[PDB]
């Protein structure tokens, strides 16, 4: 599924 | 081949706006028997060095005036010891004080030869000058009730009008003092960063 | 009793001069003028800025040819410019920073300079070592030089905050002339077409022709409410402008010795700093303390333009001798030419 | 005595712009308005020049 | 649908005021020459990466979270990322730059006459470009789609960013944590408080005292959340983005962009020489 984030 | 030389030469032209900028220029008014030449401890000219700041003083031995509108401070000497040229020295200050040019410099005031005011109030006929100093309330007393009013004449002045632009910035000064490239040194550093304050957007 | 005498002559001679010029008053330049056209909107615009000077612009002057000028700065550098590619011919380093005027002599040879040091120093542009120098420093005048106008490579006149004017002998570095006469400090000066005759404008808002050879003052004129700063003769002669700080320009005709026009508007409140004239003298340009240039109709005495595009004090101005630019120096440390 | 003998001068002079000889301002006038028209074409301030003969660009 | 419908709320508003803000104060900034001094030069500086932090980072992180998937290419996931983490460097910079150009002028202002100069401002603006489109070069190169399958066998993807091992992984995070948020706050903490020590040693004065305190607590809320969360995940992606993914790293983000919306109005238009700039800059 759609996990983490980009870091900005 | 002559856009080189323009080049070369405003090269040189910046190389020399530079040793401008490291000195502060400073003018000098007064009448004589003020003592500017006593002021100095170190158009004629001159040349001082306080904590590693370099200063230059320049006094012309209506119009000549308007040179000096960018110079940092105005250094307005007055003798202090007579009275019958004080109300003379007032009307000096105040046309300094609001000239069309000068709105924006700030005034170090030197009330010089303290000490012989102090000798003629502690014989001074001052009262006969100035009747408003009867009952005036604030070394010896009566000797800083004179100091006082008389420091008190040309600040209503300076603050009359003025609107926080510039400032003066009085002292008492006998002929002795070594410490006016001090104080002027102070009021440079007060006056400077009264503008930086405005400048870097902090008011 | 004869202090008092003189002065009932005095007062009898200047009511005489009134009745004169009176009578002369037969119509003003307005009511002749009342018919013509008008300059319409001279729309103009900035062609170059020179950019070298790190403080106040004092003074400019063209060189003969409408290439080359002349500027002063109270930065201490007098500049050379060639105003076509905007090269720093020269520059050169001045023994006071304190100037106040600047001229370049009509050979193109020389260049005069002076101010707050009671000096003019001649510099000589064309040495065989390569690098500008000192010709001579005119020592004489007790009070700052306003203003300075070469007649030749031997001979400059000049104006004076001591009152006076004084015509020099640059070989020998001697005065030939002193002229006296104003009562106020001399602001300013303008050589005649001719080269006969010279104008001079002063603090006591006089203005006075004076004749060169003879060291005499031919004519008074009297108008302004304020110190002149700035006077120019117009291109036949004839006549001329006078600007101060009355907020007001002023022209007069020599022969009729009185005002002919006076040039205002109740928007302008502030004090002229400069004046100068075109080609056909059908335009007055001055310089304001409100940082504008206005352009005037010198005939109809409408205000028909504005050079705006300075950030301080226009502090001096120039039209070339060929009527294609103008100049104009400023408190901001910039020229700018136009049209 | 400098008060009065510079009054003497002042008188002098006065007598001088006095003795001069003055024309009609209508004349005066009439000679600066016929200058500015003999010098019309000349002046490129008043008209401006093409631009390729404008030698400022 | 409640939080969605606000989070589209919040991130348009302050997308909005951020545009709206930047574009005036680089409007107003370069209408008018007079004001053009060395703060007014990192403040012209400042709006521009703040316009750049607002139109890169607001919307290409707000539409894949809605959408919950990247839907723009792999060129865009590049491009993004590079421009989001070079406007995040250049301000961070431009704030620090502006609190020791002030603690110079108020605090020595004498000695600071000798190089504090147009000159000097403009070779620290192109520094600070420069090493930001510099350091942030790893990011166009490892942030690449990384593929999925939705709940309707609809094939998905998600824009990420690896180097190639963890140990670079959790080095590269503590770095730009340390030199793009910690350090630009001490010093930010320690310029501001000399100034207000200063300053005090009186209504306009404390007038002023508060901004300076506002400027570094303001500071300290918008980045410390983003920055902390970057470096949970370097270390436990796994439990970091079981609590953070989602809804609430959006809103960590938003308060991170609200820095951009929160410049312009401190810096600028609470100062009236600059609002006067205003109403001279326009009819």
């Amino acid at each position: 599924d759609y996990m983490g984030w980009m870091d900005f | 081949a002559a856009v080189e030389r323009s080049k070369m030469i405003d090269r040189n032209l910046r190389e020399d706006g530079e040793k401008a900028r490291r000195t502060l220029r400073l003018l000098l008014l007064g009448a004589d028997n003020s003592g500017k030449s006593t002021i100095v401890k170190q158009i004629f000219e001159t040349k001082f060095q306080v904590d590693k700041v370099n200063f230059h003083m320049f006094d012309v031995g209506r119009k000549w005036i308007q040179c000096f509108n960018d110079v940092t401070a105005i250094i307005f000497v007055v003798d202090s010891s007579d009275y019958n040229r004080l109300q003379e020295a007032l009307n000096d200050f105040k046309s300094i004080w609001n000239n069309r040019w000068l709105r924006t410099i700030s005034v170090i005031l030197f009330l010089n030869k303290q000490d012989l005011l102090a000798e003629k109030v502690l014989a001074s006929k001052i009262e006969d000058y100035f009747p408003e100093f009867a009952r005036y309330t604030t070394e010896d007393p009566r000797v800083t009730r004179a100091k006082y009013f008389i420091r008190k004449e040309f600040v209503d002045i300076s603050t009359a009008s003025g609107d926080g632009r510039h400032i003066c910035y009085p002292h008492f000064t006998c002929a002795v003092d070594t410490e006016n490239a001090r104080r002027i040194f102070n009021d440079c550093k007060d006056i400077i960063l009264q503008m930086n304050l405005r400048e870097y957007n902090l008011v | 009793s004869e202090l008092d005498q003189l002065r009932q002559e005095a007062e009898q001679l200047k009511n005489q001069i009134r009745d004169a010029r009176k009578a002369c008053a037969d119509a003003t330049l307005s009511q002749i003028t009342n018919n013509i056209d008008p300059v319409g909107r001279i729309q103009m615009r900035t062609r170059r800025t020179l950019r070298g000077h790190l403080a106040k612009i004092y003074a400019m002057h063209w060189g003969t040819d409408s290439r080359l000028l002349v500027s002063a700065s109270q930065d201490g550098k007098l500049i050379i410019w060639d105003s076509y590619t905007t090269n720093k011919v020269h520059a050169i380093p001045l023994r006071s920073s304190w100037v106040m005027t600047c001229a370049y002599a009509p050979s193109g040879n020389y260049v005069a300079c002076g101010g707050l040091d009671n000096i003019c120093s001649i510099y000589n542009l064309k040495t065989r070592e390569g690098n500008v120098r000192v010709s001579r420093e005119l020592a004489g005048h007790t009070g700052y030089l306003s203003c300075c106008r070469f007649l030749d490579d031997n001979q400059i006149v000049t104006s004076s905050g001591d009152t006076t004017c004084a015509l020099w002998d640059i070989e020998t570095g001697q005065q030939t002339t002193t002229f006296t006469g104003h009562t106020g400090d001399v602001m300013s000066l303008s050589l005649a077409p001719d080269t006969r005759l010279f104008v001079s404008g002063a603090c006591d808002a006089s203005a006075k022709l004076w004749d060169v050879r003879e060291g005499m003052c031919r004519q008074t004129f009297t108008g302004h409410e304020s110190d002149i700063n700035a006077i120019c003769f117009f291109p036949n002669g004839n006549a001329f402008a006078t600007g101060s700080d009355d907020a007001t320009c002023r022209l007069f005709d020599l022969r009729a010795d009185q005002e002919l026009m006076t040039y205002s508007h109740d928007n302008i409140i502030c004090g002229i700093t400069s004046v100068s004239f075109s080609k056909s003298g059908r335009l007055l340009l001055a310089g304001y303390d409100d940082f504008n240039c206005n352009v005037w109709d010198a005939l109809k005495a409408d205000r028909a333009g504005v050079l705006a595009g300075h950030d301080n004090r226009v502090s001096c101005l120039g039209v070339t001798d060929d009527g294609m630019a103008v100049a104009t120096g400023s408190w901001d440390s910039f020229l700018k030419i136009w049209n | 005595t400098a008060s009065i003998a510079q009054a003497r001068k002042l008188v002098e002079q006065l007598k001088m712009e006095a003795n001069i000889d003055r024309i009609k301002v209508s004349k005066a006038a009439a000679d600066l308005m016929a200058y500015c028209e003999a010098h019309a074409k000349e002046d490129p301030l008043l008209t401006p020049v093409p631009a390729s003969e404008n030698p400022f660009r | 649908e409640w939080q969605p419908a606000v989070q589209i709320l919040l991130y348009s508003l302050i997308f909005l005021l951020s545009v709206l803000g930047n574009t005036l104060v680089i409007t107003v900034l370069i209408r008018n020459k007079r004001m053009r001094t060395v703060t007014n030069i990192f403040l012209l500086s400042l709006a521009v990466s703040d316009l750049m932090l607002c139109l890169f980072c607001m919307p290409f992180n707000l539409i894949p979270n809605l959408l919950k998937d990247f839907i723009f290419g792999s060129a865009v996931c590049k491009t993004t990322t590079y421009f989001m983490g070079t406007s995040v460097s250049v301000s961070t910079l431009n704030l620090v730059a502006i609190a020791l150009e002030r603690y110079s002028a108020i605090c020595k202002p004498l000695q600071s006459r000798v190089w504090q100069t147009k000159s000097h401002a403009l070779k620290v603006i192109a520094a600070t470009w420069c090493l930001s489109f510099t350091i942030m070069t790893p990011y166009p190169i490892y942030s690449n789609l990384v593929p999925f399958t939705k709940n309707n066998n609809q094939t998905a993807n998600m824009c990420r960013f690896l180097l190639p091992n963890d140990v670079m992984q959790q080095s590269w995070h503590t770095f730009l944590l340390l030199l793009l948020f910690f350090i630009p706050g001490v010093v930010m903490a320690v310029a501001y408080g000399l100034i207000s020590l200063e300053l005090y040693q009186l209504m306009a004065k404390k007038r002023v005292i508060r901004m300076l305190i506002v400027i570094v607590v303001l500071f300290f809320l918008c980045w410390m959340p983003i920055f902390s969360a970057n470096a949970w995940r370097a270390y436990d992606t796994a439990s970091a983005e079981r609590r953070l993914s989602g809804t609430p790293i959006s809103f960590i983000l938003l308060l991170s962009y609200t820095s951009s919306c929160v410049n312009p109005i401190i810096y600028c238009f609470m100062n009236k020489r600059f609002r006067l700039g205003f109403m001279a800059t326009f009819p």
